[PDB]
C-alpha cells in the first residue's frame, strides 16, 4: 500500500536527544523527533507510525 | 525552554542559530568565526544566524552566515551522546556589535550550585508543540554529581553534567540542543538531551565545555 515506518530509538538510556528534527506521525501530529515518538509510543502503549520525514 | 522568559535585549548577544531551512538547533560564537553545538545537531549543510531575538521578524541586526567547515566530534557516539560536541567555522566572520559578540570557554569545570543562563528557541511546553517567536532564557543552577547520576543511572559519563531543578518544571527542551549553558561569563555546557522536558527528577544533561577546552583551540588552529 502506502504505509508508515515504524519509529525506533537508538540511546540506550532514558532520555532523547533535544535536535528539532520533526516526523510526522501517522496520527496526523508532527513529533519534534523520531526518539519523541518511540518514547510515547511506549508510555502510552500506542503504535503511531512515521508517514513522512519533516512536519506533517 | 520551558519556564523560562523573554531575555531582554542584547542579553545573550553570543547566542546563535542552526539552521537548515527551519530552525532546528542553538549554539553559540566563541570565535569571530567558529561556533560550538551539539554533535547531534550535524548535518551536511548548516547555515548559521547571529544576532537574532525574535526569529520571525527582522529586527535589522542579523547576519546570516553559511557554515564553511562542519567538525562533529571524532569520537561522537550517536547511541550514548557522549561526546555529543560540535564546531562550525562561519565562512566569513562575524560582524562584532552590541548583538553578536563571543563568549569564553571555562577556565574551569562546572562547580555544584553556581547560576546558569540557558536560552534558546526551543520548546516552551512540556506537553505537546509550543515553539516561540521571542528568544528564551532559563536560569537555573548547576545540579550536584550525586544528584545528576541518581537522576540518570548509568548513562552520565564523565563528558557530562545536569542544569535545572529536581522538582521540574523548568528546562530545556528540543529545538534548544546546542545552545548555550553559560555561567559567571563562561561557557560550561552545551544542552544535549534529557527525559522529557521539565519532568519531576530529570532535569537537562549538559555537555561540560571544560573538557574540550584543549580539543576546541586544537582544531580550530588547525583548520584557520
Amino acid at each position: 500500500d502506502s504505509l508508515g515506518r515504524e519509529a525506533k530509538c537508538y540511546n540506550e538510556l532514558n532520555g532523547c536527544t533535544k535536535i528539532y528534527d520533526p516526523v510526522c506521525g501517522t496520527d496526523g501530529n508532527t513529533y519534534p523527533n523520531e526518539c519523541v515518538l518511540c518514547f510515547e509510543n511506549r508510555k502510552r502503549q500506542t503504535s503511531i507510525l512515521i508517514q513522512k520525514s519533516g512536519p506533517c | 525552554i520551558v519556564g523560562g522568559y523573554n531575555c531582554e535585549e542584547n542579553s545573550v548577544p553570543y547566542q546563535v542559530s542552526l539552521n537548515s531551512g527551519y530552525h532546528f538547533c542553538g549554539g553559540s560564537l566563541i570565535n569571530e568565526q567558529w561556533v560550538v553545538s551539539a554533535g547531534h545537531c550535524y548535518k551536511s549543510r548548516i547555515q548559521v544566524r547571529l544576532g537574532e531575538h525574535n526569529i520571525e521578524v527582522l529586527e535589522g541586526n542579523e547576519q546570516f552566515i553559511n557554515a564553511a567547515k562542519i567538525i562533529r566530534h571524532p569520537q561522537y557516539d550517536r547511541k550514548t551522546l557522549n561526546n555529543d560536541i560540535m564546531l562550525i567555522k562561519l565562512s566569513s566572520r562575524a560582524v562584532i556589535n552590541a548583538r553578536v559578540s563571543t563568549i569564553s570557554l571555562p577556565t574551569a569545570p562546572p562547580a555544584t550550585g553556581t547560576k546558569c543562563l540557558i536560552s534558546g528557541w526551543g520548546n516552551t511546553a512540556s506537553s505537546g508543540a509550543d515553539y516561540p517567536d521571542e528568544l528564551q532564557c532559563l536560569d537555573a543552577p548547576v545540579l550536584s554529581q550525586a544528584k545528576c547520576e541518581a537522576s540518570y543511572p548509568g548513562k552520565i559519563t564523565s563528558n557530562m553534567f545536569c542544569v535545572g531543578f529536581l522538582e521540574g518544571g523548568k528546562d530545556s527542551c528540543q529545538g534548544d540542543a546546542g545552545g548555550p549553558v553559560v555561567c559567571n561569563g563562561q561557557l560550561q555546557g552545551v544542552v544535549s538531551w534529557g527525559d522529557g522536558c521539565a519532568q519531576k527528577n530529570k532535569p537537562g544533561v549538559y555537555t561540560k565545555v571544560y573538557n574540550y577546552v584543549k580539543w576546541i583551540k586544537n582544531t580550530i588552529a588547525a583548520n584557520s
